[PDB]
RNA sequence: ACUAAAAU
């Protein structure tokens, strides 16, 4: 009687793909108790012996952390005791999917478990929740033989999956502890501060009766970024600067506008001196004729952050709307996983096949055919985070199929994919240096020689401008007029969604799957408003909250604190510290901060008294 | 001890007064020309020296400045960058020096990059002008050829932040 | 009715 090996994946699609690859096409499908996760059975060999294989799915986190008992009711608790007094338990996530019962009825007699879960911290946490759900119901492992395995993989290619199955390992318990510590920290701090603020403000100001004033280790800095930008806008004093432009003529027809090397003179008298020192001259000489070949460099692979940035900038989508559209595309099978964190293609990827699947679309059929004929250019080397393969098209589509926003996102994704395997845009930049009196001027222009990926991303295109005249050193030209232009320093504008996403990526605030959620949350809590151009304008609520936080304890808003706490969490993820020690040493610090905040709330009170 | 010392100061470039020269530490039978200069680089020209620039440099009538002179820097501002970011890569550096002989203030503008005067140069630093120096409107053109920084600290605070 | 992340 052969044994059974139970394999678990983070997604039904991932489980189906892995089971198909490892089955060599011999797969049997059944539907489980939940109705979404499926069970795939196939015969094979695991440890030098015949054995059945039962591959199944877990839809994300099995369990979610929450307070147990009365402490989940706001009217019968003091938020101050949410820190070191309220017990916390992992109850469930999506209880309509009886995931614990499904795992128990699937692993009733399984002798081995192989965790084909995502290779990240959240993946390891679900590994251990699957383990403490299935290990009680597995058959006893007599002897020293190991009964738990983990598979490390990045791509869903045949040979990658096969070799990952060949070389198996053991789960890391410290990473699960790191995730659990992060969850406890976030839950306790956020729920304590939000409960206090909501119960306080709703009791004094009537205009916030139905509002939810929420504080969090990831949305408060997000609001702080926009509030800081608004502060810069409101505290900007324009300055007046003068620029000299000289217009020369060469071929009796073309007039060249010459730019000043000593640009942006900020003193009227100095600018007038330069004008009086130049305009009395009717001849300009040529000194430098630089004709240098350069190349505009092709894009990397598409990660979720870049996709959200481009969707917010050019496609006119919100981050959450873009995430929903990408998820719909992925479920329908047109796009790869849209929550990827990697800009590097796998070393073993069917780039040629993916391009060949796009060889019958009128927008880029010619470009794809020429690229396949001349051979693809190797994609740029990027960063391999070991999370997921980058967002790539997987099936052909047309406006008649998707329609609207889904079609636009698919078009951008496939154009980016064609561009990342195309040639660089080679352009010659010609600069001519002129001497007028004792002062210098320069004229620069660009002429394309090989459009490259410009053919498939027309918008990353070098502008078409007339080539600079062929004048060598010592040639004299007549200058029509030299004029001084008065200009003012424009004020910066409110943060765009792309810039906010860039700032969140830079400062470590949020993740690949939480940036749209955080932006939508700060928009929905009426902290910021989305104006024209996807600009985030802070509201009076956001301004008063962030300014009062600065007055009381700015360390609750500063972006660096999330990174510092993450560093102390990796301290125990690497085993160099203790889970309980770090948990307590952060909780007590934040408890002292919360008590100081409660004792010093008069700052925000008097700051909000004027504006409600 | 007086006339020959004044001749030495004139040859060096300084055009102080007799009271200022005797104010610069000149211990009898001790030091003649080096230590007086050494302390002059560290003492206020406004309180020590005599006028030698023309009457109306800023007016515009003056077209050239002749003779090797020495002046005191009072303020240095980057006129190619805004006040909020006094240092920036948007425009080439261009410093609007304010210079004094102790009686009359004048303004100097830098054409060529001068790796001897920066925004970190302390006020009171002495600049020696050599040869003919052009003035265009009210501004003295300064380059690497006609300017030499002689250093010096005149006991001035930070005057910043 | 919170905080943060995984999932369709
Ligand atoms: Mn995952
Ligand atoms: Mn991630």
């Amino acid at each position: 009687v052969m044994k059974t090996v139970l394999m678990v994946a983070e997604k039904p699609s991932l489980a189906q793909s892995i089971a198909k690859i490892l089955s060599r096409g011999s797969l049997s499908s059944h539907k489980g108790l939940n109705g979404a996760c499926s069970v795939h059975e196939y015969t094979g060999t695991f440890a030098g012996q015949p054995v059945r294989f039962k591959m199944t799915s877990v839809c994300g986190h099995v369990m979610t952390l929450d307070f147990l008992g009365k402490y989940n009711k706001w009217d019968k608790v003091d938020p101050a005791e949410l820190f070191s007094q309220a017990p916390t338990e992992k109850k469930e996530a999506n209880p309509k999917l009886n995931m614990v019962k499904f795992l128990q009825v699937e692993g009733r007699g399984c002798d081995y478990i192989v965790l084909w879960l995502d290779c990240d911290k959240e993946g390891e946490n679900i590994c251990f929740e699957v383990l403490d759900a299935v290990l009680p119901v597995m058959n006893k492992a007599h002897g020293g033989e190991k009964t738990v395995f983990r598979a490390r993989f990045s791509s869903i290619t045949d040979t990658d999956i096969c070799n990952a199955m060949a070389c198996l390992g053991e789960p890391d318990h410290n990473e699960a502890l790191s995730v659990d510590a992060r969850q406890e920290l976030d839950l306790r701090i956020g729920c304590a501060f939000t409960r206090f603020q909501t119960k306080y403000f709703q009791g004094k100001y009537g205009d916030l009766d139905s509002s939810l004033i929420s504080f969090g280790p990831c949305q408060t800095p997000t609001l702080g970024f926009c509030v800081e930008r608004h502060d810069k806008i409101q505290s900007f004093k324009p300055e007046t600067y003068w620029v000299l432009q000289a217009k020369v003529n060469t071929d009796k027809d073309r007039s060249l506008l010459l730019d000043w090397d000593r640009v942006r003179v900020f003193d009227r008298e100095i600018a007038q001196m330069f004008l009086n020192m130049t305009k009395l001259e009717k001849e300009a000489q040529v000194e430098a004729t630089s004709r240098k070949e350069k190349a505009k460099q092709r894009p990397l692979a598409l990660n979720t952050v870049e996709m959200l940035r481009v969707a917010s900038s050019s496609l006119g989508m919100g981050p959450q709307h873009a995430m929903q559209t990408a998820e719909r595309l992925y479920t329908q099978g047109y796009i790869s996983f849209p929550r990827t964190e990697t800009t590097h293609y796998p070393e073993n990827f069917d780039l040629k096949g993916s391009l060949r699947q796009q060889a019958n679309h009128p927008y880029w059929a010619d470009t794809v055919k020429r690229l396949l004929a001349e051979g693809i250019n190797r994609p740029r080397k990027g960063h391999d985070a070991g999370d997921h393969p980058p967002i790539t098209p997987m099936k052909s589509a047309t406006e008649a199929e998707l329609g609207g926003d889904a079609w636009r996102l698919y078009e951008y994704i496939t154009r980016h994919f064609i561009a990342t395997v195309s040639h660089d845009c080679k352009y010659l930049q010609s600069t001519i240096s002129f001497r007028i009196g004792p002062e210098l001027f320069t004229c620069s222009g660009k002429t394309v020689l090989s459009p490259g990926f410009t053919e498939v991303m027309p918008w990353q295109s070098v502008p078409l401008e007339e080539s600079l005249p062929t004048c060598q050193r010592g040639d004299a030209f007549p200058v029509g007029e030299v004029k001084m232009l008065e200009k003012q320093t424009n004020p910066p504008d409110y943060l765009t969604e792309a810039e906010l996403i860039t700032l969140m990526e830079k400062h470590g605030i949020g993740t690949d799957a939480s940036i749209p959620v955080h932006i939508n949350n700060i928009c929905q809590r009426n902290y910021v408003t989305v104006e024209s151009g996807r600009r985030l304008k802070p509201t009076n609520l956001g301004i008063v909250l962030v300014h009062g936080y600065y007055k009381i304890d700015a360390e609750l808003v500063l972006p660096t604190i999330r990174s510092a706490v993450e560093k102390q969490l990796n301290l125990i993820a690497q085993g160099k510290a203790d889970y309980r020690q770090v948990l307590g040493h952060t909780l007590d610090v934040f408890k002292r901060k919360f008590h100081y905040f409660v004792d010093s709330i008069a700052g925000m009170d008097e700051l909000m008294e004027v504006s409600f | 001890m007086a006339q020959v010392a004044g001749a030495a100061l004139s040859q060096a470039g300084w055009y102080l007064s007799d009271e200022g020269i005797e104010a610069c530490t000149s211990s009898p039978d001790k030091v003649n020309v080096n230590d007086i200069i050494l302390i002059a680089l560290n003492t206020d020209l406004r309180t020590i020296g005599k006028k030698f620039l023309p009457s109306d440099i800023n007016s515009g009538k003056v077209e050239k400045l002749e003779g090797p002179c020495v002046l005191q820097i009072q303020k240095i501002r980057n006129v190619a960058a805004p006040k909020d970011n006094e240092e920036s890569q948007a425009a080439p550096r261009m410093l609007r020096l304010q210079m004094t002989d102790g009686h009359i203030s004048c303004t100097a503008v830098e054409f060529s990059y001068m790796s001897k005067i920066s925004l970190n140069t302390p006020p009171g630093t002495k600049v020696k002008l050599s040869g003919i120096v052009d003035i265009k409107n009210g501004f003295l053109l300064l380059n690497d050829s006609n300017t030499t920084v002689l250093g010096g600290e005149v006991e001035h605070l930070i005057e910043k932040w």
